[PDB]
DNA sequence: ATCACAATCCCGGTGCCGAGGCCGCTCAATTGGTCGTAGACAGCTCTAGCACCGCTTAAACGCACGTACGGATTCCGTACGTGCGTTTAAGCGGTGCTAGAGCTGTCTACGACCAATTGAGCGGCCTCGGCACCGGGATTGTGAT
DNA sequence: ATCACAATCCCGGTGCCGAGGCCGCTCAATTGGTCGTAGACAGCTCTAGCACCGCTTAAACGCACGTACGGAATCCGTACGTGCGTTTAAGCGGTGCTAGAGCTGTCTACGACCAATTGAGCGGCCTCGGCACCGGGATTGTGAT
């Protein structure tokens, strides 16, 4: 358990994200924790995405993710669309939807 | 024997379900190279770019119009009308805070 | 001293450069240039004066014409071969217009030769509602320079009769 | 030859996806895609981070500034959520 | 003979293609008066993005925009794209 | 007698709220709004005047933008009454509602 | 009970401020909602920032900064 | 020593030189803070505030008022296209809106 | 005692007793243009800061504050913002 | 066009409080000199952006047609606005309190910094399965019979 | 309703090339220790946020009434979608050229930093005039003639 990362039981680097945040001019001094907090946060958000993702690609019986099914996973999810809502995924495109009122009657 | 021709509204339907399914661009690559170039050469003169940068123009681009586009088709529906008129596009520009 | 610093806004600076244009389009103030004969091109347009980006060059004056027009005359000028094609075509709004040139007159942006790779191009000025075609320099041209511009015809047949392509 | 080095989330969000779907790939366009939400999540929340600490004269994140952070950033079930897992692993990195 | 006509490279987004980023937002029935209009949009989009990016490219003292600069402009606009970084 | 053609009085209203910069949304109302509102996060919570002064401000304004927004929506609609779909189609363009 | 304190009259005089003419019955309801909405948003990061702050009094400070977080930045109260 | 002549005053400009170097070194916007970009911050600062100024002093007397108010900062901000721009996002507080109704909406 | 807070009410005064020397301003308009001063710095400030990173510079100079000037202020804003700035570090330069 | 008529605008007095100016201090901006390192500048590499040429053909363009729809008109009923009188609760002003915000003082745990160690993560390479393209058969939405 | 019939979905065949896994290196994360100091906390002060009470109108509310307008139905013209045939220029690919993006080295001048100083700014205080409210004639859209 040499790594932080594993100390804290995370695949994300804590190590790495400790360096970032030092040098990213945030403040002078940055806490023991808080590289490990926020690796674990950073984890979480992209479990949630990629299991999202993932069941795009079932859904398109693709066993690989695309920017597709990372835009379909993230527009599906109102909690993460709203995270993502000021971004566009290069090769996403669009939610398939029709408004009622242009389908023929 | 009458040749077939599909009611209008319905070929634009699937247009609408093939072009919503894909992500392709759909804005032809040349023509949006010269569009940024002569537009960019009011800004500095003799500029080269990227073609990854010309491609994320261009997905800005469309991911924009697609947005502005969706915005103006709501705006046609509450106006009680399924096309969508110039006005469509200054009311949506205007309620999203551009103009 | 009362400093009040003097900034134009961006709804004054086009409107005072909107009629700072148009003001040489009613007009036929063509300045700073002169006619010269230049090989293989013939009559030719040589700037006498230094030339920024976005200064005006010369307006391209002729007959405002539509298009059921346009092609019959264009017939026309294809069967008399001395005649030559000094027409012009161009879009405006939701319409195609043209501008006819061949009558010899004192116009003299119709006496201007063909670059792909010039230092000019033609833009539409508006005049309520009434397009005219402008040569605007693109690029800083000192004087002596002769003043040239894109035909656009890029055509399989235009390229047969007329092949200077570059250089 | 030998270009320089590059720093990327590529190698931790493929063992995440490992993780959560062991049989499931991700492409290069979509793995670039995921190194840009990481990137820009991690901007967001230590410039959430820096702004609180900044706010309330204190000259060090702490794990209570990216908690606050998260919980600003993060809406509804996703602060949550994110919370719990980063207390979860402070906790699990202090009693190691 | 000849076809002299001005060429304008905002006519490169031709009425088929804006028709199908119409369709691709979800739009039946277009207008005519769109087209132009839509045009102009772009264009003012453009003038906006590529003006920051040009202006980043200015600050690093390099003749190339690069895709970076232009993911820069983009994110100062609110406008953040993913998969171009890096 | 005398009465005001419908529609007039509302113009010299327009012009009265538009001329004013008073708040338009009576104090202790919204204070006592405020503070239920933040019952919800946490309990026992004071508030300084200053700050409900502040979250009045900001109420108004985005009220007040909103229901600019709101008419302009409602005069597209060929209409001269705002209707609640004015504002649910306001606010899906602004982006704030899904 | 309390979002029924902003009066049907407080909702006819913003929506002035905003050039209504004439405004349909329902609106007073749905703005009603689309302030609880917004107050809710606001109100829960001036919480978190009171607190992050350890604070049991939500100041003005806390106020501003949760509406400069959403774009919404308010002029004359220290910011 | 010689006399301390600040820095404003090295520049011509009204505003805190030094106060706006100390904002940006204790700011932590970088390492390392220029010795001129302290000035040029606050000459653009001081041309942002002349401005303002000037437009809601042109707003004060035109309404017959020689005290500024929040009233005429709104109306100089939301009358001059670029700084509407600039402070687009920005609520001033006890400011109200512009005078403007809808052409339709006037009676006929 | 004590109780001191930084503010620039003064330098707002002394500019506008410059461009209209023959009326004031009041203690709410006062705290507004405050408020407004401090956004544009911490606007400008943060754009050049993130210049400052994006080319790998650890130090904010004049050129960066110029181009951070030019990001956010619009079109004639910025080129006179822009003459302002550049008059002033030139007449700094020429009193060393 | 013509009429009175409530609502607005204007001019003048008054108080009165918030803005504008002055005094002392103190804390920060200034002056001066050192150090070291971030950056400017010069030089080299080689990457990739530009530019051309030919051909294929997918797509854009141009045209004729008809039909779905945008738009103007009309009318009906209701649901708004406007004004009235009654109720109510906002607001002002005053009093009491006390919880908590803000400051101070100790100091202890905590984080930056440094030397050295090494293994996790980078790039480069290979390789083979997911996938794109394609062809064919079956199934399906659509619109006229 | 039934059936062409154009469109789409589903079954593999097969080649492509890019995702993934392995190996070498190397440099950045880890470990251990030192030291300065940031903020955790204990206590004091005293500010203002809360709670209550009592009139006092300004404001909200409930009702009546009628008028404008929202919305539905109808008819008409037009303009846009659909398909077809022509053209055109997008695209691919292949080849060169050289501009400059990126890296490396040096040397330097520029900014952090420290110490001492003083003066500008801020808190505090006074004082005083401009703005808000009251009160009376000038005015001006406004609704009925
Ligand atoms: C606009 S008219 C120019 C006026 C006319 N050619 C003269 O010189 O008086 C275009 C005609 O000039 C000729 N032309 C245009 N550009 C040329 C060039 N670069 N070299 C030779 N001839 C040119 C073409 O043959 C075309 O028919």
């Amino acid at each position: 358990a040499k790594t932080r990362s594993s100390r804290a039981g995370l695949q994300f680097p804590v190590g790495r994200v400790h360096r970032l945040l030092r040098k990213g001019n945030y403040a002078e001094r940055v806490g023991a924790g808080a590289p490990v907090y926020l690796a674990a946060v950073l984890e979480y958000l992209t479990a949630e995405i990629l299991e999202l993702a993932g069941n795009a690609a079932r859904d398109n019986k693709k066993t690989r993710i695309i920017p597709r099914h990372l835009q379909l996973a993230v527009r599906n999810d109102e909690e993460l669309n709203k995270l993502l809502g000021r971004v566009t995924i290069a090769q996403g495109g669009v939610l398939p939807n029709i408004q009622s009122v242009l389908l023929p009657k | 024997k009458k040749p077939h021709r599909y009611r209008p509204g319905t070929v634009a339907l699937r247009e609408i379900r093939r072009y919503q399914k894909s992500t392709e661009l759909l804005i032809r690559k040349l023509p949006f190279q010269r569009l940024v170039r002569e537009i960019a050469q009011d800004f500095k003169t003799d500029l080269r770019f990227q073609s990854s940068a010309v491609m994320a123009l261009q997905e800005a681009s469309e991911a924009y119009l697609v947005a502005l586009f969706e915005d103006t088709n709501l705006c046609a529906i509450h106006a009680k009308r399924v096309t969508i008129m110039p006005k469509d596009i200054q009311l949506a520009r205007r309620i999203r805070g551009e103009r | 001293p009362v400093r009040r610093s003097s900034r134009k806004s961006k709804a004054e600076l086009q409107s005072e450069e909107r009629k700072r244009i148009d003001e040489l389009i009613e007009s036929g103030k063509e300045e700073g240039m002169k006619i010269d004969l230049i090989d293989g091109k013939g009559r030719g347009v040589i700037a006498t004066k230094q030339f920024s980006r976005g200064d005006f060059v010369v307006e391209y004056h002729g007959d405002l014409i539509e298009i059921t027009d346009a092609k019959k005359r264009e017939a026309l000028y294809a069967q008399d071969p001395s005649t030559g094609c000094y027409m012009y075509y161009f879009q405006y709004l939701s319409k195609t217009y043209c501008v006819d040139a061949t009558r010899e007159t004192n116009r003299l942006g119709r006496l201007i030769n063909h670059s792909k790779c010039g230092n000019c191009q033609t833009k539409l000025h508006d005049i309520d509602g009434v397009p005219h075609l402008i040569l605007i320099a693109s690029r800083d041209i000192a004087a002596g320079e002769e003043l040239l511009y894109d035909y656009g015809d890029r055509s399989k047949a235009s390229i047969e009769a007329h092949p200077w392509l570059k250089h | 030859r030998r270009k320089t080095r590059k720093e990327s989330y590529a190698i931790y969000v493929y063992k995440v996806l490992k993780q959560v779907h062991p049989d499931t790939g991700i492409s290069s366009k979509a793995m670039s895609i995921m190194n840009s939400f990481v990137n820009d999540v991690f901007e967001r929340i230590a410039g959430e981070a820096s702004r609180l600490a900044h706010y309330n004269k204190r000259s060090t994140i702490t794990s209570r500034e990216i908690q606050t952070a998260v919980r600003l950033l993060l809406p509804g079930e996703l602060a949550k959520h994110a919370v719990s897992e980063g207390t979860k692993a402070v906790t699990k990195y202090t009693s190691a | 003979r000849h076809r002299c006509v001005l060429r304008d490279n905002i006519q490169g987004i031709t009425k088929p293609a804006i028709r199908r980023l119409a369709r691709r937002g979800g739009v039946k029935r277009i207008s005519g008066l769109i087209y132009e209009e839509t045009r102009g949009v772009l264009k003012v989009f453009l003038e906006n993005v590529i003006r920051d990016a040009v202006t980043y490219t200015e600050h690093a003292k390099r003749k190339t925009v690069t895709a970076m600069d232009v993911v820069y402009a983009l994110k100062r606009q609110g406008r953040t794209l993913y998969g171009f970084g890096g």
